[PDB]
């Protein structure tokens, strides 16, 4: 039964109703308010960068994975 | 049982590192069945190796307490023990290699004058060591070569490193930019994966012995669990 | 703390220096003293009582530090007396200390072991009984175990073992297995790339060539050291390296194609950019000129001579120009008529 | 941060970290000294000399290029003001507004600005009299 | 998030001059070649005076609110 | 006057082969690099080996 | 190599 | 009314700690602030701290590990006798053994316990706990 | 001109004589640099080791003539390291202790300049002193940073770490 349910939940994970319940957690108030603020910052930063690419000829695209790296000693 | 085998006032200062080891003294085989040893380093510039009595087996029927002490010229900040053998490496102002049967550091490893904040041995390719700096850097070492190998500088400091038990060549880094980064040892230019849920600095990270999950402790008063193949936590504690 | 230990080490070192000039050191009582130092080293009640202390005492242990410190002093004193006064360096006087030497060899701290190696190197010539002779064989085994655990040969303890290992082969009849030497030479080769701290190992390398023991790595030694001659800057390293490589050449067998390549190097190295590097080659060239077979000289007369005048004609360093002119001067009289 | 006003502006110059002359500068220090004296002889204030010396001749700063400030360079060559440049301009601004105030007797706004300027002269006048740059007997108007 | 000790090079360039980890100037010095005589003059980027060729007495730049506008026909290089 | 010009003036072809050590590729050792540069190349050479060793785990 | 020198 | 640089630095550290910031930038610097931070670092109330030279007063950046409850400078810098130290501690601090009073004495700036150990006294600089 | 004329010291050392001979040789070969080289004269030479085993030639100079050297210094350094390879040649003036020390540092770093200075305070109490250099001649200085640390230690008796930001080393 428990193994059956585990496979069952995985199959219907992309569902709306199953998502709403499955991702729902009660975080402390301080951790939340960080997230709403952290979300509003992230949305705007995208919007400014999106507005840049309209008029900037040479803005490369940098993947999120390659963002944190400043450099490596032995290049390859 | 949620009780203490023993309690020691090990150091005058703060305990800045700790690891549990199975020493291999050259002329003596420790009774690991009846004793377990733990190794602690502190900012009092000392490393003290301990012995504890345990009741795991009843094939016998003491000497519990401090066993040996290594003196250091500088403050220590991180310690970890080679799995296959007894040798262990301590990280302070310089990252040192020690041997349980030698009071002075057996060999010196160091990229440069920058100090080392934390370190962690590999769990499968036991000869490879990773370390973290105060210059926002990650170094990689190879004991078979007895030298550093690669250095990478990040936008912010990294506090802990853990090696994937199932994939010898992977490690995750707890970072101070609210993130944990999953790296490939052979190509550090690009990170395999990035975990982004946390809202304060991440302080430690660990791999499930199954290799399929990582937990990250944060300064935000929370514990998060991630899957190795997805970029967000499946739980918050 | 460690700093005070260094300070205590300095003070203890000075006392030894004074003991050397002390007339007592010539007396036999000092051995009895050193032997003395050697053996010297090896609830319901509380429910009523009122306790008002808030700080716990930290577990600590320094008694081991005392014993090692006293042992280091005793060994350090013992070596000084025997070196300075020969008569105390006799079998009879030092029998009582052999069991202590074996203990110290297994002693944890390497500083005391280093002293144990130093004193042992003194006694390798000295005859000993059956039970007092095994220590030399056993110590030979241990130093290999020292080279084992050590990640790098460039450690104070490691060099002293090679020094003992060299002296072991040079003097004692029994000799180690070739496989062990091969590994030791293998470990020496990479660390040899930093000759500045490898000074002792060269003597051990000098020991093998002195006994002409055949190893595969020794050929690889010869090539690396020859580079060290013209590249390393310390004169002391260049001097010792010159002896072993020159010693390696005039004894060990080599194929004729190999011979030309080394002599090909030296003539080429006479054009080395650094003046000292050119200078260091000159002594080697001069050694061949000073002492070599006339037939060997005859094959090489034309080659060396003009490389010499060439530098003598053009050289940024006058001294190398002067030396090259000199070496020609001592060359031509020895040359054959045809040459 | 402004006194006599509520403004909090932070517009200012940023002296570069390096205190050595720029590499690209290739003019003798002595030749510079002859230049400051010429402008001062012509009647330019020390502030004005620096602007010209910076704008059109590549003298980044007097002290870095020559090792010495414009004031002491001038003072060495016999050129120095009667009264410090800072106090000098403040006096004129007090003089000018008075002249206008003489003609327009209803300009109550100007009357106030004179009090602020007048108060500012005293505070600066106090300082120079304290350091003995100005003689103690000196008094404003 | 930013590491105040080791800020990224791009991030500093975005900040105000006085708000950088170590304050510095953002101006620079130019070589402007006089059209009339072809002689070169050093002109501060933010010059406050109408710099003129000494040999030509020809206007090279004109003061503005910020950067000095270089007169037309005047070829220049950064020095 | 390079060394080659001198062995050219001989114009004998029997003394030249006697000067066997003098013909061939230059074997003078290059000047050693500064230490920090040398170790950096050692570190790179060390990094490559570590990659090759852990690649065995890839399968 | 560790084994050879051991013997 | 402006405040002393030491006071401003200590207020900045307090606020940065309580807000949850992991590193605080202090300007201007001084020898006194450096000695104060050295004492705090020895007792573990902060982590590393780094000093940037700007050809001005200079700047400092302090990493915070969260173990700092509060710091403060005490004025007027009244003198204290050695035997008096205990009394002052019991007044300025929460409990008998919690916290360290910092004193400027003939041998430099140091916490009160080291002042007892060396038998030296002087004026008081401030308190940490 | 004789080498002794170049040498201000009354009793010239052999190394002083050799470097002065190199000077006068560059003078003779120099068609117009001679005009600048003749007034230039150095007080002394010292030869100091570096960790890597290489060596440094610290030329002690008078300050007003240190300026003149700086005007021509780069070419002199180049031909001198030609005449004396295996040497890092550096011109230092002979001359509060903080002032003179940072002037010595400025002399050492020349032709490059110091971007900044940092001092790190570890937890144990140690202090790591570091000097940030610009990347104008990053390759040349990177070939000599160890020598700069060795020289500054030898003269001023301080341990310093030369680092070049904008590059990972
Ligand atoms: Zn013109």
């Amino acid at each position: 039964k428990l193994e059956y349910d585990e496979k069952l939940k995985e199959r219907f994970r992309h569902m709306p109703e199953i998502k709403r319940i499955s991702r729902h957690r009660h975080v402390p108030q301080v951790i939340k308010k960080a997230q709403e603020i952290k979300n509003i910052e992230l949305s705007s930063i995208k919007r400014r960068e999106a507005n840049e690419r309209r008029t900037r000829k040479d803005m490369p695209y940098i993947s999120e994975r390659k963002k944190q790296i400043v450099g490596t000693v032995h290049k390859y | 049982t949620r009780e203490e085998f023993v309690s020691f006032k090990a150091h005058y200062g703060l305990v800045t590192g700790l690891c549990v080891t199975q020493p291999r003294f050259h002329d003596k085989k420790p009774d690991l069945k009846s004793q377990n040893f733990m190794l602690s380093c502190s900012d009092d510039k000392t490393v003290k190796l301990w012995s504890i009595n345990v009741d795991d087996y009843s094939n016998k029927n003491n000497e519990e307490g401090l066993i040996r002490t290594f003196d250091g010229e500088s403050a220590f900040q991180g310690i970890d023990s080679h799995r296959e053998n007894s040798t262990f490496a301590t990280g302070g102002a310089k990252i040192h290699l020690w041997d349980v049967n030698r009071l002075k550091p057996v060999s010196d490893l160091s990229w440069g004058a920058d100090n080392i904040t934390s370190l962690k041995f590999n769990q499968n390719e036991t000869d490879i060591l990773a370390s973290t700096g105060s210059d926002n850097s990650i170094v990689l070492y190879d004991l078979r070569t007895n030298s550093p190998t690669q250095k990478i500088v990040q936008t912010m400091r990294t506090n802990a490193i853990c090696w994937n038990p199932m994939e010898a060549f992977n490690f995750v880094t707890a970072n101070e930019d609210h993130n944990a980064y999953y790296y490939d040892m052979r190509n550090l230019s690009r990170s395999l994966n990035v975990f982004k849920d946390h809202v304060s600095a991440v302080m430690d990270v660990d791999f499930s012995p199954t290799g399929d999950e990582i937990v990250t402790g944060s300064y935000d008063k929370s514990i998060r669990i991630y899957k190795t193949n997805h970029g967000h936590s499946r739980e918050i504690y | 703390n460690l700093r005070n230990q260094n300070k205590l080490s300095e003070l203890l070192r000075r006392y030894l220096l004074g003991l050397n000039h002390n007339s007592d050191s010539e007396s036999e009582s000092i051995l009895k003293f050193c032997h003395q130092l050697f053996q010297e080293s090896e609830e319901k009640e509380d429910f009523f009582l009122v306790n008002l202390e808030s700080k716990s005492y930290t577990i600590n242990s320094n008694s081991l530090l005392l014993n090692s410190t006293l042992q280091k002093f005793a060994l350090d004193l013992l070596r000084n007396v025997i070196t300075r006064h020969r008569s105390f360096l006799t079998v009879s006087h030092l029998e009582g200390f052999i069991p202590f030497l074996r203990d110290s060899l297994l002693s944890e701290n390497e500083g005391v072991v280093i002293s144990t190696l130093r004193i042992l190197i003194t006694l390798i010539r000295l005859d000993f009984s059956d039970e007092s002779s095994e220590i030399f064989k056993n110590c030979a085994r241990k130093v290999l175990n020292i080279i084992k655990v050590s990640p790098s040969t460039s450690s104070e303890l490691c060099q002293m073992g090679l020094k003992f290992l060299s002296a072991f082969i040079r003097h004692t009849d029994s000799t180690l297995k070739d496989t062990a030497l091969s590994y030791v030479l293998g470990r020496v080769l990479p660390d040899l790339n930093e000759p500045s701290r490898q000074g002792l190992a060269f003597n051990f390398l000098k020991a093998l060539v002195s006994k002409h023991i055949m190893l595969p790595e020794l050929y690889d030694i010869a090539d690396t050291t020859r580079e060290i001659m013209v590249t390393n800057h310390s004169k002391e390293i260049r001097d010792v390296s010159r002896s072993v490589y020159y010693q390696f050449l005039m004894e060990y067998d080599q194929s004729k194609g190999r011979l030309e390549k080394q002599f090909k190097f030296m003539v080429d190295n006479l054009q080395y950019p650094t003046e000292s590097g050119r200078q260091s080659v000159m002594e080697l060239i001069n050694l061949i000129i000073t002492k070599a077979n006339p037939a060997l000289l005859s094959k090489l007369s034309s080659s060396f001579f003009l490389a010499l005048v060439n530098v003598s004609f053009n050289d940024d360093a006058p001294r190398c120009r002067e030396m090259a002119s000199v070496l020609i001067s001592t060359m031509l009289p020895k040359l054959e008529n045809k040459d | 941060g402004r006194m006599h006003s509520a403004g909090k502006g932070i517009s200012s110059s940023a002296i570069p970290y390096s205190r050595n002359a720029p590499a690209w500068f290739k003019l003798s220090s002595e030749s510079v000294i002859e230049q400051i004296v010429k402008y001062a002889r012509k009647g330019l204030t020390p502030s004005q000399i620096g602007v010209l010396l910076r704008d059109a001749h590549g003298v980044t700063q007097a002290r870095v290029i020559t090792g010495n400030k414009i004031m002491r360079i001038l003072k060495s060559n016999g050129l120095a003001p009667e009264i410090p440049e800072d106090l000098y301009y403040l006096i004129k601004k007090a003089v000018s507004v008075r002249k206008h105030l003489e003609r327009n007797r209803k300009d109550k706004d100007a009357k106030f600005r004179l009090i602020l300027i007048e108060s500012r002269i005293h505070r600066l006048a106090r300082y120079y009299r304290t350091v003995a740059v100005l003689p103690p007997n000196w008094k404003y108007e | 998030v930013q590491d105040l000790l080791h800020p990224t090079a791009a991030s500093e360039a975005r900040k105000h001059k006085l708000k950088t980890l170590v304050q510095g100037p953002r101006s620079y010095f130019l070589d402007v070649k006089c059209p009339g005589c072809l002689n070169i003059t050093t002109v501060f980027s933010h010059a406050q005076t109408a710099v003129t060729c000494e040999s030509c007495s020809t206007i090279l730049c004109t003061p503005t609110g910020g950067k000095a506008k270089l007169s037309e026909g005047t070829s220049f290089r950064r020095k | 006057l390079s060394l080659t010009d001198m062995m050219n003036v001989i114009d004998d072809r029997q003394v030249i082969e006697n000067a066997n050590l003098l013909k061939g590729k230059s074997s003078t050792y290059e000047v050693p690099l500064p230490q920090r540069i040398q170790q950096r190349h050692d570190r790179k050479a060390a990094y490559e080996i570590s990659r090759q060793e852990v690649s065995k785990w890839n399968d | 190599a560790k084994d050879m020198i051991k013997h | 009314t402006r405040s002393s640089v030491l006071a401003d630095a200590l207020n900045a550290i307090n606020n940065a700690e309580k807000t949850g910031k992991r590193q605080v930038l202090i300007r201007p610097s001084s020898k006194v602030i450096i000695k104060f931070l050295q004492v705090m670092q020895k007792h573990g109330y902060i982590g590393e701290f780094e000093y940037i030279d700007d050809h001005r007063s200079g700047k400092i950046v302090v990493q915070l590990n969260g173990r700092l409850n509060k710091c403060g400078v005490i004025s007027p810098r009244f003198n204290v006798k050695i035997g008096d130290i205990e009394k002052w501690t019991a007044n300025l601090l929460p409990a008998r053994q919690f916290g360290y009073v910092i004193l400027t004495t003939s041998a430099g700036i140091m916490d009160h316990e080291e002042a007892r150990r060396k038998h030296v006294s002087g004026k008081i600089l401030g308190f940490v706990y | 001109s004789a080498p002794q004329a170049k040498i201000l010291s009354q009793a010239p050392t052999e190394l002083e004589l050799q470097v002065a001979q190199a000077f006068v040789e560059l003078e003779n070969s120099s068609p117009e640099l001679k005009a600048e080289l003749r007034p230039l004269q150095f007080k002394s030479i010292r030869e100091i080791d570096v960790a890597g085993g290489k060596k440094a030639l610290a030329i002690f100079v008078p300050v007003p003539s240190l300026a003149g050297f700086h005007k021509v210094q780069t070419k002199l350094t180049r031909e001198l390291e030609k005449k004396f390879q295996d040497r890092h040649v550096i011109f230092l003036a002979e001359r509060t202790l903080t002032a003179v020390h940072d002037k010595i540092l400025e002399d050492l770093v020349f032709p490059t300049e110091i971007v900044g200075k940092r001092v790190r305070y570890l937890v144990g109490g140690n202090k790591i002193q570091k000097v940030l250099l610009d990347s104008k001649d990053v390759q040349q200085i990177d070939y000599k940073l160890e020598s700069f640390q060795a020289v500054y230690n030898k003269l001023t008796g301080k341990q310093i770490v030369f680092e070049i930001p904008s590059e990972t080393h």
